[PDB]
């Protein structure tokens, strides 16, 4: 189940919101879908746990929805520290584990 | 607390074996399962396999079926990667992680900070 | 206004008099059930087993709230306004539990704040804290199990066998689940679930619960045994696998100039066989009314008569008369049996058929006869002070009423057959009679 | 002196034959059955449960107590003189019932001597030697599961979870005996109690009880099965919390010159319909007297049928017509379901209703045909010797009776309707055609 | 051909229409059960609990067999030939049935085959390969406790006291099976019994029995609920102690052109009382023609009606004719009760006795007056928009029918009384009268 | 046999430590509690509180929160009880008492032989 | 719930038979009851450990009755070795633990 | 594989005792039984007991209620046997045996090679 | 419970078929009857474990047969190697075993 994340590359101001997109090639459950961030030289951390359920510590102004096949990542208001890497992942049971290809944040 | 310490860079010729270690500390050791996560050239991530931690059993993916074989040390409690016969395209970066399971959903907690290995 | 002395002849003789009483002014409490087990601390070999048992457990979840989400959408406030026209077909009961229903939104939102800590519990019991002033007890169906016997055994068997433990326990669980809420739960709107019921779905163990939510009545055992305290689904939860509960608690109220008499049936002889009388065993009088009562959905108790529901029916003229002293309009039955009642006692005076059963006097050794034209004997300590009736010595008292009562006889009614098969044949030979009847008279 | 060969005609098919017998002539023996385990080897961490639980079953246990005090008073030594005036209200059943629990004083005096004994047993099933030559056994209620489950696992868990367990035990285990012992005994004088019921205090383990108890007969099957094994409560004891019971072994006899026959109906085609007759299907011949029977409270075996009762009961002069050759008056009712059967089989003669089946001889390969004035067919091997229903061959045999049975016709009755509502509806009507036939006659 | 305008009069108010549908074309698997347990880890302190167990299960599972060997010997291929001398007494049900049992005789040889691997198998749930294209699966009963708890506990405790732990979970598996496996299965031959009954050879697990072979219905609920998946037993082994078993699977077919139509009934007053009207409740429609049905061996849903058989019953003629308008024929009962409903919701309309309860209406705050020749008041939005029934606030729609319902009256039938003590009464006092009018005939 | 043997007797002054001792033999230790006795001048007794022997968790009276402390050290099956802030008040004699306990009724079957403090 | 006993100290002669009490501030239950003796120099031991039961190795000639708040204890004959301290004790859960004041006995 | 082996042959004079061995080694010792078989001058085959290899409890038959005795060494996995005031009836040939149960029938499977004793 | 084996010698010839015999003086049920065989200078080893079920490994050339108290051992073609000395056994319980008295087989 290759999954497809539209943005290659995106660039924001300081306080504009943005939305990022997962697509998927089969239907995929709302509860196999988790989302990942990476900064340089360190590694992966969880950012969503569900389709909408936060993470622990993570602020609340990052909001996921979707469903079916098609799926997307929302904030509301980004700072200097936003500049990560976002990854969208399904995971329904050891065998089937797929990573998205990602997406890269830059700030004007 | 909860700390995941991982080996330092190592650089082979082709032909060559690697083995790469994982110490775990701050939480019961065999409570929960071992994953291993490469990293290759374009930021691209691909899952390798688990090792189960009470009985020792590992499991691989379609992909790592032949050069690549898991290994446990239960007094240390550390874990071990070992590839045969490299070649050029085993240039990546590898991460040991955790894996947390309660009935509800399936997440990878805690992360390794990663082990890079370099083939000429 | 009953006339025993006559009703005595017959063979009915008068027992136990117990009072009247109704259930009434519930009370209200909340509780939250949790469908699924904890297995954080044995999740390394769980296999597959959750997924399907999630995937089992959202089909037989799913209808009850889709019947439930009926009454949601046309209920709002305005003391209730509902749209009949969106409704459609409904009954006052109906309308009555939907309003029950709707009182409950206030609790129902506040108690819904708590997700997150409800599914992190992992005890069987679990106090939590929904404001400064209330608490809500969380229980869990099967974590008494998992936390005693499986995680303490996980390191010395191979856990294929704990994988197929925990299985055989999950589809146990769902055999005895889907006998409560299954298909068979058509209307989950009303409230007249009983509690033994809904403790199906912590394993029937109910005393739990009511020893948890601290009962203070001292009638609670006959409150539980009549079928008295219900309960009611208010919400449910498709996503954390949790319901939420709301029990009535009632007040147990005496009705004022009522009680049931109760009568003993004893075998008699008329001609050269013994026969009994078709009556009711059981008459309910109230103010000066008579009428039948089915006491089989109510408890008996030594003292008094508890029902849920007032049971009263009617009764036809001819019983009434045949109770106030016209015996012959009484019918009776042959006897064929050798296993039936022939004597009885009551105030310490004895009545016996002494044609089929040995009757003689302890005190001066000599027999007590009966004559073809007695269906009965009164026996008391003017004339026999202490009989024996076989293997028993018995002491009697006196008996007050009429000094002459074995001197004078009484009339007599007609015989009758209760077989459904012989009722079907007396329609079809009166059918006959009365058609043959008319025939003649055109 | 039934017409077998008339009631073929109307669609009853004889079937076996068996035999009629009743239980008689118990023995008795004596257990005792303790409803508190011990937690001696566990007793640092079990809590206040315990004292809970001595609260919750000393109100339980005092009723029958003070129910059982009233004959104890009462009853004495004079061959037992009572005082029927203390009593004031009893029934021959209840008489008995003291009498026997009298007669149990000696024995239950004896038992009492080993108090401390008893009280300090500590497994599942303990035999004690109460004289030099009889011996008393002691069932435990929980005793197995404390000595399995918790004591080993006490150094493995914190006791928090384990007085959980514990007190999750206790309450399901008062849960499952509330429904026997509870208000529902109002009567525990009486001995109609069966083992089954009893067993519910050990679990419902009576296999392990009459296991030990050493059974030696070989009817014990059906005597299990019929109801047959009963039991009685002669001491409750406050203070220790045990009980004593007394059990009843009969043995079954079989009546002489009784027997019971069983017919099998089939449909027949009358006019253009199909109809049934409703009769019996089991009577009961005694001597040479008919009579019904309630064969519902009995046991149905291949050879006799075992009871605990007499359960005879009248039947009407005009069934009994019918049965002996009468079947101008034997009622019948119209069928408008598609499951009726059709044919049978007797002493391998075939009766079968041929226009609503297909019937053809399988040894000429040609159809047999069922004229219109015809209800049944008799077909045996004189005519068809191998005949095909279907997917079904068979062989038949001779036919013992009249060489004209295809030859003759018979007479029927009336049509009836055996509902309720019907039955409702059918009296009303005839009571207003006697109503204005008396009108008229007037 | 309802009048539906009339009956609502009457207090018989419409409800849900529903559709008919029953089994059929069933599929067939095969099952094994294992009755012993494997001890081979435990064995050097078990005992002589085994031996005794062997006893007492060979003369229960010994009368199957010899039940079925009769069928056994007489039926052989020929489309397939009997022998009816030989089985002398037999009915259409049990010859259909004997057919198949011959049809299943292929798989059961093939099984056996594999008697060593049945024997050797030692876990609750196996799946064996009879033949490279289909697989056998094989059930233990007892397996899971010994592996689980009895052998890790073995080293921790003396095995003095797990000889009693094993004897005690042997004789609570053998009080089960006496219900269903008992004397009670006195014809093994037929195949009615639902795989619920079979499951207690099992535990009462079915859900496992039916997860393991793979269901692959959506009409598994209704089905399951419905008692439409049955099972046979084909073959007994005395020496290896294990059963074969025969599963069905139907399939539900709806049937063309029925349907079933529902009444509320609501008291109405007459003269100074209140009165309810006594007609089934369920009425059948198929075609044209109207009879009646016993839903109560069916399960009802939302939508249609699940049943096993056809259950149409005959109705009388003059029922016929009241539900077609004729209002004097349908009879009433008085009402003494207090707990009776008394207005009711269709299509948006309600219809209320407003006598014994409080109407006013909302929009005008004014009351609604019923006068004392009317039995209800029908209310809709043309009036009255908005009305309230004590503490409920109700939006109503517009009635479709005669604009002059609340100005045309009908007629009442005679009263009756249902009471099963009343039968009686009232078949004697017909008599008496009718035989009086006979003697001035004379 | 069953037995329990004390430290003899100890003189202290005020503002010091005091430590005593509880050995017990002839029986399962990890089986039954450990209770504690006071008895003062006047003959006078009071209880103080009790250690469990399976987890070590101990609990003490109303009057006895501040100043006393129980241990236990299982190796060997012995339990301490230690006080400080000594005070001629606290001049009394301490026992040592087992725990009975079977379902019906609570005892304390055997004791000590005591030991005796003074502070001066 | 302090437990008062009257008899301070009590003088009996060989063969003479006593009775002392034991009074209680509120309600206590028949199964709560116990009686300890103390000899000068020794521990106490149990003596009796409900309303009427013996210890083990009682003699038979210690009789105990009471309810409600008045208990009472009496010795049908006294010996030479009965001069002991006897007290009454009340104790229905670990924190409800209460001794008496103690009733001393001599010999004339 | 299962493997049993017993001690030489030996000789002893009337009055003194022996002690015979048997070292089992293949299989799980404590899963299962050792019988003990007497093969007598003439062929004869008879049965003396067991020992239960998880308590020690020993069972003798009623001709060997006297001067036999059995008892183990778990650590080694032994059993051995004892005989005490030998007499001239003595001179046979004794046997080990390992006991099978499964639930439907016993069986003796493997046996010992057998040990001589002659008394003269 | 003693077991008679009636033939004490036999002789055969290569390729005849021989039946031996086992008495019992009590009913023996069919479920606790074995046989066994030995050859010189080795130990005995199991050959029929039931009336009727064969060994693992034995060849299916050996039939046994029996009811009752006298039962039979039948072999259909002797052989070389058949040399042996066989016993019936009974064993209904660790305390009630016996063995029989042994049938020798010699080869022409
Ligand atoms: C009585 O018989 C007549 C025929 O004479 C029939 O029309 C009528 O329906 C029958 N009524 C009843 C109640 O059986
Ligand atoms: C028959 O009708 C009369 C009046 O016509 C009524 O008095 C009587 O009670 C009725 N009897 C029955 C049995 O319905």
């Amino acid at each position: 189940n290759v999954l497809t994340q539209s943005p290659t590359i995106m660039a924001a101001s300081l306080g504009q919101k943005v939305t990022m997109t997962c697509s998927a090639n089969s239907s995929v459950s709302s509860s196999y879908l988790h989302w990942y961030h990476q900064k340089s030289g360190a590694s992966p951390k969880p950012l969503i746990h569900r389709t909408s359920n936060l993470a622990s510590g993570v602020p609340a102004r990052f909001i996921g929805s979707g469903s079916g096949t098609s799926f997307s990542l929302t904030i509301s208001s980004v700072e200097a520290e936003d500049d990560a890497t976002y990854y969208c992942q399904q995971w329904s049971g050891y065998p089937f584990i797929t990573f998205g290809s990602g997406t890269k944040l830059e700030i004007k | 607390q909860i700390q995941l310490v991982q080996s330092g860079p190592e650089l082979k010729k082709p032909g060559e074996t690697v083995k790469i270690s994982c110490k775990a500390s701050g939480y019961t050791f065999r409570n929960y399962g071992v994953n291993w996560v490469k990293q290759g050239p374009g930021k691209d991530l691909k899952w390798m396999g688990w090792i189960n931690t009470l009985n020792g059993e590992p499991t691989y993916a379609d992909d790592f079926k032949r050069r690549f074989a898991f290994s446990l040390e239960t007094s240390a409690t550390t874990a071990f990667l070992q590839i045969n016969n490299l070649k050029n395209e085993d240039t990546a970066t590898y991460f040991c992680a955790r894996t947390f399971y309660d009935g509800y959903y399936y997440a990878m907690d805690y992360w390794g900070q990663g082990t890079s290995v370099t083939v000429s | 206004i009953l006339h025993y002395e006559k009703l005595s002849k017959i063979g009915l003789v008068k027992g136990v008099t117990r009072k009247y009483k109704i259930k009434s002014n519930p009370l209200t409490k909340d509780i939250v059930i949790k469908m699924i087990p904890n297995v954080s601390n044995m999740s390394q070999c769980t296999g597959s087993v959750m997924e399907n048992y999630k995937t089992r457990l959202n089909g037989i979840l799913t209808p009850i709230k889709g019947a439930l989400e009926i009454y949601k959408n046309n209920t709002h406030d305005c003391g209730v306004c509902m749209a009949g026209v969106a409704i459609g077909i409904a009954t006052a009961a109906q309308i009555t539990a939907g309003v029950a229903l709707y009182e409950a939104m206030k609790n129902a939102d506040n108690i819904n704040k708590l997700k997150s800590s409800i599914e992190s519990t992992n005890e069987a019991v679990v106090k939590l804290q929904e404001t400064a002033e209330k608490t809500v007890y969380v229980f869990t169906a099967l974590q008494d199990y998992i936390n005693t016997n499986l995680v303490p055994t996980i390191d010395k068997i191979p856990c294929k066998q704990t994988e197929l433990s925990l299985d055989l326990a999950l589809s146990k669980y769902l055999s005895d689940l889907l006998f409560v809420f299954g298909p068979n739960l058509q209307d989950p709107v009303s409230n007249s679930m009983t509690i033994q019921a809904i403790s199906q779905a912590f394993g029937g163990n109910y005393e739990t619960l009511l020893r948890t939510l601290g009962y203070a009545t001292e009638d609670f055992d006959d409150l539980l045994e009549s079928d008295s305290i219900t309960g009611q689904i208010i919400y449910v939860d498709l996503s954390s696998y949790y319901i939420i509960v709301r029990v009535y608690f009632p007040i147990l109220t005496e009705i004022q100039q009522a009680y049931i008499q109760e009568l003993l049936p004893v075998s008699f002889n008329n001609d050269n066989s013994e026969w009994i009388s078709i009556v009711p065993n059981f008459i309910l009088v109230r103010n000066t009314l008579i009428s039948n009562i089915e006491i089989g959905f109510c408890l008996i108790t030594k003292r008094s008569v508890i029902c849920n529901q007032d049971y009263a029916t009617p009764m036809t003229n001819n019983m009434r008369e045949c109770l106030t002293g016209s015996t012959e309009k009484c019918p009776r039955e042959l006897v064929v049996s050798s296993h039936v009642p022939r004597f009885a006692l009551s105030n310490g005076v004895l009545f016996a058929n002494c044609i089929s059963v040995t009757c003689q006097c302890q005190t001066t050794g000599r027999a007590i006869s009966q004559s073809g034209e007695q269906t009965l004997l009164m026996i008391d300590n003017t004339t026999c002070p202490t009989a024996v009736l076989g293997n028993v010595i018995i002491s009697l008292g006196k008996y007050l009423g009429s000094v002459n009562y074995n001197s004078e006889g009484i009339a007599i009614g007609p015989p009758v057959f209760t077989d459904k098969v012989d009722i079907s044949s007396q329609i079809s030979s009166m059918n006959q009679s009365l058609q043959q009847s008319k025939d003649y008279i055109k």
